[PDB]
This record gives C-alpha cells, structure tokens and sequence, in this order.
C-alpha cells in the first residue's frame, strides 16, 4: 500500500475539524420551512422565535436536522441503487471482471478520496459499499428524538452525508459502465433524440420511467433479439432514458431508445394517450399513473421492490395468463420482478395492447375545449395553488375570446403536476386544456442529446491545464439537478450558451442536459452539434444520469492529483483545500427539487466546489453564506513559511440560490474567481464577469477593485479607464508613464505563494 | 382599491403566526414612520407601472433601493440609489446587527417588499422574521404570511390603485 | 445446516404476502398530523381531504410514509447502538466468545425467525447486522420523492423495518449481556434503589444520560479501581441506568449505582443543582443541558460521536489541562470519545467541581417564590403550550393565596419541559415553581426496581404452559414504552398492579419499570417486594432497558417453538399466525414518545401482538383496527381438511390507542382472548373482562356472548345468571335440568381445531 | 360570556383549514337542526358540573351518547341512551358509510363533542374530517381546530355558562 492520508474512511468526528474550519467562512443560513416540529408525541412544538421545544431543540437545530435527513435521503437513494446495480452485475457478469473506465491513472477518485481504497475488480467494490451501508445507517440514528441539539454538528453531518453520497455515485457509475459497455471516457458520444415529438404514434410504444436499468436492459434484449427495433418505438423518461442510450454504446452507433422528457412531462405524456404500456422502476416517478392509466387503459408493470405501487404480485405466474388478464381489464398492471420474464412481458404486452387502446387521449377536442373555457368563473384558486405562480386565470380569460396564445406560453412554464385541477370547483382539466393549446409546439418539439461520456480521461485534462494557466479558459460551469424550473426549461440553455459563447468548459448531466437539448438556433442546431464534446474550452459533455455527477467531482479531484502530485488517498481536507483554493469550477442546479440533488450539492460543497441553486431551492432550509464586509473571514496560512495571508473574498457562497438567470449567469462569472489565478486567467475572469455583469445588471460592479492586484490583472480591452477609476476614485497610485499600478492593492501578487486553510500543512 | 384586507387566502400555512392584513393608510404610516426603511425590490417591479410607482415611492421619501435579481438596470437612468444585492445574502446580512449596510452607515430597521415571488420571498422573510429583528411591509399583490404586515390579495389593476393610494399619502 | 422456512433474510417483496393477509383484518387508520408535505421543493404541498401533491401521493400515502420513516428512524437507532456496542465488545474481548444467555434450546429467538441463523459466537453476529444494515438501508431510500406510491406498501415496509428493530434489539442485548456480565435468566435479580430522593448531595454526584454502558462502564471500572464507591454517588437517567445496574450482576449482589428517573426527570434534575457532573452519550438526551449547566455551573461530557453538543473536541488532550480549563469556567464540557481517558476525567472531574458548586441551584426561596407567584397576570398561554394540559393559571391564582396544593398535584403531572417557561411574558420560571412547591414530595421520592433479568428462560416457558392450559393464568401482559404519560407516572402501576392482583403475568421494561417502582403500599412495599419477579403468575419481572423488549417478543416465539414444535428458522409467517391465534399476551406503552416506541409496536404487530398505547400516541398517524361489525372480516382456515372455520372477533386490534387507565385496564383484559382455547382458559378470561368492565365502565359488556360457545366458557360464580341473560334476551337453548346449552352459538367448541390464517399450511 | 368567538388561539397549527368559531345560538340551531346526532363524550364530562349539562342536553333532544374512554359510569343512573366505544375505533368506523351504529340503523351526519382532550379530539378529527363527511360540533372550552364548528376558548365559568345558554336554547 502506498501513503495513505490522515482520514481513511471517515465518521462525524474524524471529518468535523473540515467542516467546522469551513462553516467558520461559510456560515450556514437556516431558512426554515416551518415554525413547527411533528416528530415525536411531545409535540408537534412552535419553535416561532428561535424558541426550544420539548427536547430542547430549537429552531435553528430543527431546520439543520430536516436538511440532514433530506441529504441522508438522497445519499441513501444512491448507495441503494448502486448496491442493487453491483449486485446484479455480479450475479450476471462474475465478481471478477477488471474495472473497465478508460484511460486515467486514478479509476475512483472518490472512493480513493475517502475510504483510500484502490478497486480493481467488481468484487472490491463490495466492501466499500459495506461502509457507505453503516456509516449511513449510524447518521439515520442521528434523526431520532433526543440525539445531537446542536445546530452545527447537524450540518457537519450533512456534509458526511454528502461525501458518502458522491461515494455511491461512483460505485453505481463505475459497475454499470463496466458491465453494461457504457462509452468509456468518448468525447464523441453518439447523438440521442429527445422531445415529445419524436415518438411515433403508428408503431406501439413502450415508457419506461425511473432510475434503474436492470430491466430495461433486458427488455431491449428480448427487442433486439426478436427483432422488434424498427416495429416498436422505446422511449425513457428521466435518467433511466439517458441509462439506455448509453447502454452497448462503445461503438458509438446512434441507438433507437429515445429520451422523451424529465419528470416533468410524465403526466404530460400519460395525458398524451401515446404510451401503450408503462414500466416504472424506482426514483422519480409519479405516484398517480395508474389513476390515469386506468382511464386510458395504459398497463402499468413495475419491476422494483422499492415501487410496487399496490399492486398484483404475478411474478412466479405466465406472462399469458398475465397479458390475458391486463387485455381483459381485470388489472392495471403488475409487479415483475423476475426481470427474464418482465423483459418478454413488456414489449409483448405492448403488441397486444396497441391496437385495442389507439385513439383515445385526455386531450379535449376543439369544441370540448371551448365548453370548458366557457365553463370557468375566475375565482383564482388555480393560481393559488400553482407551485410556479403562473397566470391560470388571465390565461383562461385570454381563452374564452379565441386566445389561446397565452396557454400556449403557459405550456412552457408548467410543470404538469395537475394541482390546480384538485381546487377547481368547476372540475376544469386544466393541465390537459394548456396541453391542447400547445399541441402545434408539442408536435414540432425535438432536439438532439449526446449520450453520457462517462468520466473525464487524464489526457483531456493535462491538455486543458495549459488552457487554464495560460489564461484562455475562465472556468469551469456544471450544470447538474433536476427539473423544478422556475420560468421553463429555457433557462439552462440561456445560461449554457451564454457560456459556452465566452469559452467556458461546460459539463452537463441529468435532466439539465435533456432541457438543454431540446432547443435551436436559426440553423436548426442544438448546443450539442453546435460545440465539440470534449474537455476543453468551448465545449460541452455530457456525463451522463445522476450517477455520474460525481465524475464531475471526481474531475476536481483528480486536477488536485495530476499536477500537484497530492496523494488522494484519504486526504478529504487536503484535497478540498486545494481545489477550494485553486480551481475554479462552480456547479449549477437550477430546478432542484428532490433529496438527491441536496447530497449532491451537499458533497459538492465538502469537497470546495460552490454551487448556485435555483429560488425554489430555497426550500431546502440550508444555504452556505460568507460575510464578504468582515475581513477577518478572509484569511489563510501560507504553506511556504506558516505566515498569514490575505485572500480575494472569492468564492463568496458554498450553496446559494439565484432568482432569475441572468443573476445566475452573473455569480456563476463572479465564482470562478481564485486566490491562486495568474495574471492572465485573474484577467480573463474578471473581463467575463465585468462584460456580464455589464450586460445583465448594467452597472459594474461595486467589488470589482478587490480583485486587482496588478496591473496585468485588469482586462486588456478596458485597461487605460479602468485604471482611471482606480486612481480618481479609490486614490491608487499609477505609473501613468509605464501603465504600472505602484500603490494600492491591499493584496501583492505573488505566484510561488500557497494559500491554505489548514495549519497542519505549513512549514 | 382601498381595501386590502378582504383576501387573506393561503395555500400552505408556515405556522400560527402570520402577518397583518394593512390597508393603504396604515402602510403609508408605516413607510413614512421607519428611522431607516430599505426598499427591497425584486425582479417583477420590470412591469412599466410597477417600475415608475417603485420609483416615485423611493423618490418621495428618500429611501435607499436594493435590486435584488436582475432588476437593477430598471434603476440605472432613475435619479434614485438602487445598489445590486442577492437577495439571499441580503437576508443573511440582515440578521448580523454589525453588517454596515449598502451605503456603510449601519443596519435597517425596516424593509420594504415589492415585485417577488410567493415562494422565494417568503422562505427569506422565515429566517429574517425569526433570527432578527427587521419589520417588513409588503406593497405586493401576494398575502406575504412570513412578513410582518402586507397587502391583501389583489389583482394587478387593484394592486396598481393601491400602489397609486399609497403614493398620494406618502 | 437443519430445516429452512420459506422467508429467510426477508426483504420489501418476501413479507408482503403476511403483510397484506393481516391488513386485510386489521385495517390500518391513517390519523394525520398535518395537512401538507414538505419532502421536496415543489411543495409544500396541501392534501386536505385527500388530496394529492405535485408528485401524485395522497394525504394517506403522506400519513403511512410519515409512519413509516419514524418506523425506520427507531430501527436504525437500536441497529446503530446495537452495531457500535458489538465493535466495542469484539474489540476488548474477541469474535469467538461463546453467547450465554442462561438456559434455553434457542438463543436468539428473534434472529434465528427472521434470518434463519444460529449464531454461537460473539462473531457470529457481525454478518446479522450486515444484513440489519443493508436492508435498512433499501428502506431509506424509500423516503425519497417519487418513490413507492400506494400506502399499503409504506405499511408493509413499515412492518418490515419493525421486524427489522427488533433483531436489532436482539442483537444489542445478546452482546451486552454475554460480554458485560448481566444477570442471565436470573428470576432473583437484586433490587435497585430508584427516585430522585436517593441521591446524596453531600458526595460530588454523577448523572449519565444515555443508552449505552460503553463509557460508564470505564467510569465505574475506575471508581471501583480507586475505591471511590463509597466517596462518590453515581446515578443514571433513562435507559443507561438500567444497563449500568446491571453492570457485573451475574453475582446477585445489590449495586450501588443509583436510577433517577426517566426522561422527564432529566431537567427537573439539572434544576436541582444536585448533579455534580453531567456525562452525556445518545439517544433521549435533551438539547439544552448545557444552556443550564452554563448558569449553574455543572460540566456536560459528551462521549459519543451521535450526539457531540457543538462542544470542543479534547480527545488527544491531557485529562489535567481540561479539567483545569472546566475548573476555570473556559468551557462547559468537551466530546471525550476515548473511553480510557474518559473513565478517569468524569470522576476526578466531579471530585474537584463538587466543592467549588456547593449551594447552587435554580429552585426559588420563600420570598423569590411569593414575588414570581404575585407577578403572574392569568394570561393562559401557560397551559396552551403545556403538552399535557396542565391548568397552571389555576394552579399560580390559588397560590396566590398561599395555597400551593395545587403546584404540588401539578408536579407529577408535568414531563419537564419547559415550554410554558417560553410563552410567559412575565419570565416566570414554572418549573421551577411546580418543584420548589413539591419539594417536600420531592425530598420522599425513593423506591425499588428489580433489576433487569435478561432473556426468559425455558424452563418457566414450559412450567407456565401447564397453567395456562389449565386456566390458571389469564394471559401475559406485557409494559413496556416511553414515560409521556397523559396523567402522570402512576396510571401504569395502577394497571400493573390491577393486573398482578388478578393473577396475569406481567413483563416490564424502560421507563415503565422505573416508574412502577415508585410508588408503594401502606407496608411501605413496592410491587417488585410485594410480588416475585419469576416468569410465573401473579409475577412481575423485569427485561432491563428497551432493547431487552426483543426477549418479550422472543418469548413468544419459544412458545411456537417449545409446545408446537414448529420450526423458527426463517418462518416469519408461520409463527407470527400461530401466535396470532393462539397465545393471549398483549402489550400496553402508556407514554410511547420515541420511534423506538413505534418500531417496537410495529414489530410486535408483525409477530401477531397486539399492543394499546397512551393517547399522545394517536399523533405516530396510524393505527390497525378492525371491523367488528363485518362478519366476512373473522374468517379462516382449518389446518386438519383447509375447511372454512369461524373465529370469535379477538384480538379486535393489532394497535390501538385508549384514553384513560380504566380503558387500558378493561382492553387489556379483553384483548387476551385467542380462538384457540379452552374451556378453562377461556372462562378464565371472560371472568376477568367481564369483572374489569363492570368495575371500571359500570357495565356488563355488550358483546360477551360472542366468545360463548360452551357452558363451560362462562364465569364459575355466574354460571346461571348469564345463561338467563343469553337465554331471555338472545334466544338460546340452553338444558335447565343439566345446565347446559344446547343451542344458540354461532362456533362451536371443538379443541381439535386448528385455525390458520395461510391456506398453505393446510392438507 | 356569549361571545364564545373572542378567544381562537392555537399553540400549533394543522394548516389553513380551521374550524368555524360559533356562537350559542348557531351552536343550539344546528345540534337541533341535525337528522341523526351522535353526542360523543369523554371522561372531561366526570365533572359533577358538567355530566348533568350534558345529560340534559342528551335529553332535550333524545341524542344517543357514545361514551369513550371511562365516562360510562356516569350515564348508568341516567335515563339516557348512553354505550361504550373506543374513541379511535369511533372514528374509524365513522368514515365507512356501511357501519350499522351503535344501535344498527346506519351510520350518522353530525357528532357533538364535549369533555375530550385537546390532542386526541384533535388526532381524531383529523381522520374523520378528511376520509368522510360527519360535520363535527365541538361544545368544549378549547378551540378544536379540526372540527367543523367549535366554541372558542373559554374558562371554566364561561363554558357552563355558555352550555346553559344552549340549553336553555335548544
Ligand atoms: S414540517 Fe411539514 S409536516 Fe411538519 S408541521 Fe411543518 S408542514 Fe406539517
Ligand atoms: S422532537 Fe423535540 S421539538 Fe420535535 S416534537 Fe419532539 S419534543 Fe417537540
Ligand atoms: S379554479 Fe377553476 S373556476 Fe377557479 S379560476 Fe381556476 S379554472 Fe377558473
Ligand atoms: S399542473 Fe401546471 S398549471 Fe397546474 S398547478 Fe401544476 S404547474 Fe401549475
Ligand atoms: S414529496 Fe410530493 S407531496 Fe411532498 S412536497 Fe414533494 S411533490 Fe409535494
Ligand atoms: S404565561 Fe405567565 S403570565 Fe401568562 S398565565 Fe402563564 S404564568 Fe401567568
Ligand atoms: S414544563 Fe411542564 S408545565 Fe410547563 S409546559 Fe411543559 S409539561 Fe406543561
């Protein structure tokens, strides 16, 4: 074994020094959701005014420890479906296949990160999710009544939570990809079609909705083998969709799955009346399908112990008797665990199922819908009860003169979540009646995806190092979670062509990339064929589901690595200092809504990476905020000599929610900004954010100054004014004659220094 | 118009204590009483009537502008002092007595909302009620439950009406 | 390797079929304690009258989840005490230590029902929890949004992470008891002095607050070593009291530890200024021990890395330095995790802080109490934030006149809580009002409690058949719970000894013991002196702590296992059905606060046990009941030919909830009728009910003659009377002459038949 | 006094939808009003000053009396159709339509609540009032969120008196 740092598999006390040194920057800003706990029997307890409850718990400890279980869930949702992946791919393929990733010198660099490990084999990763197992288990004995009172251990915690999360990630990502011929490290991924508008109609078509694709996987084999491709449309909803277009996908041959939406469009689709069967997994799936399904005689199969959804359990009877039962109406569907029988059952059942189901939808006809314009009254219940705050009443006003433009934009914005529909007295559907007045954009809505690339090889990023210190890439932007949009799917696509425009390295995954992907420009061309899909700057990758955030990570990790020489072998701190201190990479969720995106960020943030969330993330009760006016929060040791030193007060936020995107595209520019930056990527950071900032917010910005510490740091473009407003304004000393700043910064430049947050490490 | 008090409606509750349901005279008092008012404005006051009440109210009483969002270049020809602030910070900084504000010279006592979203304003109003001690008015059209008093539900020409009040008694 | 049942290692899928089989009769009651969701971003969401949320859950499916991950909460925290204890004792003793547990064929009934497994060595547990952990682990995941839909699942989960708990129990129990030398089967364990009047103040005092005896242990292994026991006092707050006591009490001798009380004695406590020291280790330990410690000067040690208190973490120090920094009032305690150090800090901790705190306390004198009394106003927010109802305007108004009755009933009424002391205007400090009012009850407050016994053995099991056949003991009545009693501590000795007097067999365990051993009889005797402490009639005994309820449980498993020779291994179904219909014990959790209380009634649900709770625990959100009045509901089937065979309606819940001890006392009697019995054993229990119902609700109860179906199955000192009462107000046939029935029942009597809920064990 | 409306305080909220503050004429009309009441007592009704209230009441109007927990010893003496039932099997029966009732001749529309505890009423009522249609009236001194309709907070003077008032109204 080689050297191994000081924190091998970590627990709360062993990782508490970490965290707490970084809440004394970021201190935790507690939003809570509630003035009331409903825990025990003692309560439920107003704690309204930071005020105790029966235990003694107050308000702050009450919204610390809800965000600790909402990132104990989602760790807890990963670490599940990669021990459920790996047990599969074990029992199927052998225990002993080598790990087969790509080329890169580090394979897992966040299971090397925190358990010190080194797998090689799909058998060696058993133990390590033995630990992410009992870990997690003790960090669930912490929601108890009567355990931690403190508010600060709560977060500490969660940050545990976080790393143990991106460490099941990685397991996941790292046993699928090796069995299942995953692309390894490609940045020519084939091209995937996605959007509402891409599955036909003429042919049966097959849903598949959830995370996992262990039956998936099998139900394409029996598509294939029978030869049923070009007879039968397969379409996936949320990552299991993204799972099937990369499966067999080394050979980089378009596949025939398509990508038909994120959570989002599922009722959508349902309402659609074009699936002609539904098989669910787990994660992300509405819990009212069959309750439509059974109006529009959709069958719903399911194929996980997690999701039985109350039904029948015909595992161990013949698919006959189970397709003759489902035909005859005597079931809605069925849970199939056996996944050989569920792979024929399906596409089977969606042959005999087509021709008997075509032609029926929950989509109103023409005079339909204006009966049931005509029918509202505008009491504004619909409204009130809109998670997005949309226009429902004026829109339905617009309506009833022959105006249906106004629900059409409304499509967009809605989330089809169906809970106006629950408060309107008059019994208006209105999810389906915005759907028919977008049916013309529903018809021409397509778009093209590059399938998941996998994980960042060691050559790209050596390549795009010269690019970074030379000051020709900015940063780097990820663009990550879920589909809890405030304004619409567009807003992800803005943000990614705004950067990609300036020469950014953006990575995206998840649903992000599905809304990214469904629009273009004037020449008809997505983000994904208008920009490379390598690492570099200018170009845009795909990773791939969720599971494959944590390559994202893991890409962080491996730049502390590769070109310092840092050993990452249990040396969490280190290694979180140093790309805290160096890199510059800021993630972004702008529709998170679910758990997992909270252990995501979460682990994000232990590991030094700053992350922008959207406004309805603000309901996660958590933020991770600095106070850039004490200038006391800002300062360091220098590794050189133990000395202290001063820092920009960059980045500002660990976790942080943005309100509209141009806000988010400005901080996403501010963020990127490190206390290690040359002259050159200092310069080219601060021109983008000025430009930005400029653009959106129209002024410059007010903190621009903290940022120059040497002439070579101003943009090349503005330098002469900029210089005038140093001297006229702030009473800087310039070399007019030789454009040099002589005094002034309250920080020198000096390359060779070494910031670092941790007192151990100097000297 | 006047009234803004006969709409309290609400789809999710954040406890028993709510805010108080003002009419225009008591909301003009209140704005024309604070020792230090901040107008805390977001990125729906970009509606052209929303924009000029927003600016005559800071014009008549003299108070400081924080466009939190992307409303900031609706107040860069204005003769008004509008500063950039996320409004997430801007709420954490709040609750810090020892924070010099946006002009140096201290903490506010008395906040000002209009032009945000249900969701968003109110999940920062739940940590400035309960960790400081900052009263907030919200002229929005929104029943704000998390501030300390706020406007009924009205519609967009109510809201407007009750804005143009407002500002007649200011 | 021997006989195999069909469910070994059961998962989500493996139990449904027993889970849905016994929610067919008892149907679960969804009792919500809120209108909305909260679990993600898109809410929160309203689902009043059913209603659904953004992701299709109903207010039912919300209910049954909410269940559901309290369920899980209580599972992982017996699982993660149990996981950390076992490392504990492997490390000091070693793997290979052969479990002795006292004298039965069967160790560990719980492990070896649910996993199939014989474990004979202390290493032979350690893949168990493997399994405890993992499975657990799949549960949490289920929290997740988007994940199962329908609420019969949550409650089919809810039953499995039950069972779950309870091996978890077993475990926990299993590895203390063999490695720490408790008391094995031991019907003579020596009494233990309990209450608040035991303590000494004119010796430095010691107060553990915890669950676990893994640093106490230390403690007292130092005391011991410098012979300190009769220099010091030591004493225990919940469930570590009970493990402490126990501490090397194979030898029968009485301990010298000391039991203060339950939870709700903790800040009664801390306001006595009694305690020199507080060490502090898990669950059920209140959050602001320090926020009084801090004013009155007592030390608060942690010792455990679940619950830390945001406390500087000293473990790599000098035990001098950091008593010299507590001594100096620079801290007010520290996270000692290293048990050694923690041994010796705590004793020598409170020997040098004892002199320096002497005279201290929070309870107001004569003057300060008739200032605070005169201030207050009678503005009743008091009691509106009184969780027990507490008429403490009325109580503060009478001792305006001097009349401090009222404070001194109020006393035992209260759960030290604090919450009127947060909603008082005046900052009138209640509490310690209501003590210093009751001092004098205070100052008396001393008793006995039997100290925990272990595992029943198999020799009692076997005498006790005998009488229970022979109706000589009505049935077994297990107390077990939490202490948020509804009327103060002694509504539960009044059942217990109510029980006891009428020859039941009682089993207690938790807080519920210490609070029977409270209290006394005119002799000055408690009902562990007046009765014995064997499993026999007319006995109490005691288990210990709450994770010795998995031997109550257990025991009823031997009863399967000793007298039908059924086979345990991995035959959930078969023996929670035998159980079911044929063993009459019930259990009762008056004060049930905690999801450990949750967990262990849904485990015990699972085991065919049913179980009544205090009111406060209709807030858990569910209960299982049944429909009496649906005759089609009590069917089953007959082992002998798989005919159709009619059962009387008892149990007629799996979980319920009652209002008053009365109500408790008179459901507990009914509850132990089984279809299963006979003549003797049922009019046993018919008397008992029958002579329960009349003393506590007046009246003869209306549906006697269901559970008649001999002339034998009546009272002995009422025979003729209610064969009257059948015969003029039903219409029975009943032979005068031989006093015998001859017709009018709807079951007949016949001891041959062998009811069954699975239709796969008949012919 | 008669207000019985002046006083609707909560510790804790169960969301926006509260029950109706009465007075003692509404109160009177609809337990007078009711086709099939059930008057559903607990052991608060012990009190030797409120049984005879509510035995009164029961015999005004001939309501059947379910008496939960161990209230029953108090109605034996009285001529009164009084039976026993577990509050939580109450409710559970009351939401399935084809309950037969206490005397077998269906289940009921309204239910009359008096000298229950503030948090297992409540725990009940949050079953019955979501998974059925039985309107609850409560005439107890604290206010029950869940219900339908209930009195406000009163002492206990003010309840007796307001209990007379309904008598003498009924
Ligand atoms: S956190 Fe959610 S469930 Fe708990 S009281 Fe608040 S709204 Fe109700
Ligand atoms: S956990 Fe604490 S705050 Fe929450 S209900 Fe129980 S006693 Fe009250
Ligand atoms: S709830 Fe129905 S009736 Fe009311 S405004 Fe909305 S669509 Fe119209
Ligand atoms: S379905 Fe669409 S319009 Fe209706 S409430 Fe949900 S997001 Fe709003
Ligand atoms: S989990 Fe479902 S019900 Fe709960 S807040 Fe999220 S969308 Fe609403
Ligand atoms: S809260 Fe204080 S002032 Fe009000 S009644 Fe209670 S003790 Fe008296
Ligand atoms: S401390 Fe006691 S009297 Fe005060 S609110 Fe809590 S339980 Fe009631």
């Amino acid at each position: 074994l080689g050297p191994m740092g000081p924190t091998p598999f970590p627990t709360a006390a062993t990782v508490r020094d970490w965290s707490f040194t970084l809440f004394d920057r970021y201190e935790p800003v507690y939003t809570p959701m509630c003035d009331q706990c409903c825990y025990c029997t003692f309560g439920p307890c107003n704690l309204e005014g930071n005020r105790r409850g029966a235990c003694g718990l107050d308000m702050k400890g009450q919204a610390a420890r809800e965000f600790f279980l909402r990132c104990i869930t989602g760790c807890a949702c990963h670490s599940a479906h990669g021990r459920h992946l790996l047990d599969h791919i074990i029992s199927i393929f052998g225990e002993d296949m080598p790990i087969n990733m790509g080329a890169s010198n580090v394979i897992a660099p966040n299971i090397q990160l925190i358990t010190g490990r080194q797998p090689k084999t799909l058998g060696d990763l058993k133990p390590i999710m033995e630990y992410v197992e009992e870990e997690l288990g003790q960090l669930l004995a912490t929601v108890h009544a009567g355990q931690e009172g403190a508010a600060i251990d709560y977060d500490n915690k969660a940050m545990l939570a976080g790393i143990l999360d991106h460490v099941g990630m990685e397991v996941s990502d790292i046993a699928q990809v090796t069995a299942l011929g995953f692309p390894k490290s490609d940045p020519e991924a084939p091209l995937v079609e996605v959007g509402m508008g891409t599955l036909d109609a003429s042919k049966p078509v097959i849903i598949a909705i959830g995370h996992n694709v262990a039956g998936v996987t099998y139900i394409m084999d029996y598509m294939e083998d029978n030869n049923l491709t070009d007879k039968m449309e397969i379409g996936g909803l949320c990552c299991t969709a993204f799972d099937m277009t990369r499966y067999k996908r080394e050979d980089r041959k378009p596949p025939y799955a398509k990508i038909v939406g994120t959570i989002s469009k599922e009722l959508k689709v349902v309402r659609s009346g074009i699936p002609d069967v539904i098989v669910i997994d787990e994660q992300c799936v509405r819990a009212d399908l069959v309750e439509e399904g059974k109006k529009l005689k959709i069958p719903v199969i399911a194929s996980n112990e997690k999701v039985m959804y109350g039904l029948p359990d015909r595992t161990n009877d013949d698919v006959d008797a189970i397709i003759e039962d489902i035909k005859t109406g005597k079931i809605p569907g069925c849970v199939m665990l056996d996944y050989e029988k569920l792979g024929e059952l399906v596409p089977r059942l969606a042959m005999e199922m087509a021709p008997l189901r075509e032609g029926i939808s929950a989509i109103p006809s023409d005079e339909e819908m204006a009966s049931l314009v005509a029918k509202c009254v505008a009491c504004g219940e619909c409204a009130l009860a809109c998670p997005e705050e949309l226009d429902i009443p004026d829109a339905i006003q617009a309506a009833k003169e022959g105006d249906f433009t106004a629900l059409d934009f409304l499509h967009d914005l809605c989330v089809g979540c169906r809970r106006c529909e629950q408060v309107c007295n008059k019994e208006i559907p209105i999810l389906s009646v915005i759907d028919k007045a977008a049916q013309k954009a529903i018809a021409e809505e397509k778009g093209l995806v590059r399938a998941g690339r996998g994980q960042v090889s060691d050559a790209e990023i050596r390549a795009e190092g010269l690019n970074l210190v030379m000051g020709t890439t900015p940063g780097v932007i990820a663009i990550i979670g879920c589909a809890n949009y405030p304004a619409g799917s567009k807003d992800v696509y803005r943000i990614a062509e705004e950067f990609l425009n300036r020469n950014y390295i953006v990575a995206v995954s998840g649903c992000s990339a599905m809304d990214i992907g469904m629009y273009k420009d004037a020449d008809g061309k997505t983000l994904y064929e208008r920009f490379p899909g390598r690492f570099e700057r200018g170009n845009i990758l795909n990773t791939g589901s969720c599971v494959s955030n944590s390559h994202i990570s893991g890409t962080c990790h491996k730049v502390a690595a590769i070109f310092a020489g840092r050993n990452l072998s249990g040396n969490l701190a280190e290694i979180a200092d140093y790309t805290l201190n160096r890199v510059g990479a800021v993630g972004l969720a702008w529709g998170a809504y679910s758990q997992k995106a909270a252990a995501i960020g979460t682990g994000c943030n232990m590991y030094g990476i700053p992350a922008v969330l959207g406004p309805h993330s603000g309901k996660y009760r958590r933020a991770l905020i600095a106070k850039t006016y004490d200038e006391n929060k800002w300062k360091v040791y220098d590794s050189r000599n133990g000395s202290e030193l001063d820092i920009p007060p960059s980045p500002e936020f660990l976790i942080t929610t943005a309100e509209t995107w141009q806000e988010a595209c400005v901080l996403l520019a501010k963020n990127c900004i490190r206390p290690s930056d040359n002259n050159m990527g200092r310069s080219i950071k601060l021109t983008h954010w000025i430009e930005l900032s400029e653009k959106y917010l129209g002024v410059l910005p007010e903190d621009w100054w903290k940022f120059v510490r040497h002439e070579a740091d101003l943009p090349l473009s503005r330098r002469e004014e900029l210089l005038k407003k140093l001297e006229t304004e702030h009473g800087w000393e310039i070399d007019w004659k030789k454009k040099k700043i002589i005094s002034g910064p309250k920080i020198k430049f000096d390359v060779s220094s070494q910031p670092t947050n941790l007192k151990r490490l100097c000297k | 118009m006047v009234d803004t008090t006969k709409n309290t409606k609400l789809f999710t509750s954040y406890g028993v204590k709510t805010s108080k349901a003002i009419t225009t005279e008591v909301a003009a008092k209140l704005i024309s009483k604070a020792k230090r008012p901040l107008f805390v404005v977001g990125t729906g006051v970009l509606d052209p009537e929303l924009l000029d009440r927003a600016v005559k109210i800071a014009k008549a009483k003299n108070i400081p502008i924080a466009a939190t969002g992307s409303s900031m270049p609706g107040f860069v020809d204005k003769d008004v002092n509008a500063k950039y602030i996320n409004l997430h910070q801007l709420g954490f900084y709040l609750t810090d007595p020892d924070w010099p504000g946006l002009d140096g010279n201290g903490n506010y006592d008395t906040i000002i909302l209009l032009g945000h979203k249900k969701y968003y304003i109110n999940q920062v109003l739940s940590a400035v009620k309960n960790f400081s001690d900052v009263k907030s008015i919200s002229i929005d059209r929104n029943y704000i439950q998390n501030a300390t008093m706020s406007f009924g539900n009205l519609s967009k020409a109510d809201h407007i009406a009750a804005l143009d009040e407002v500002i007649d008694l200011l």
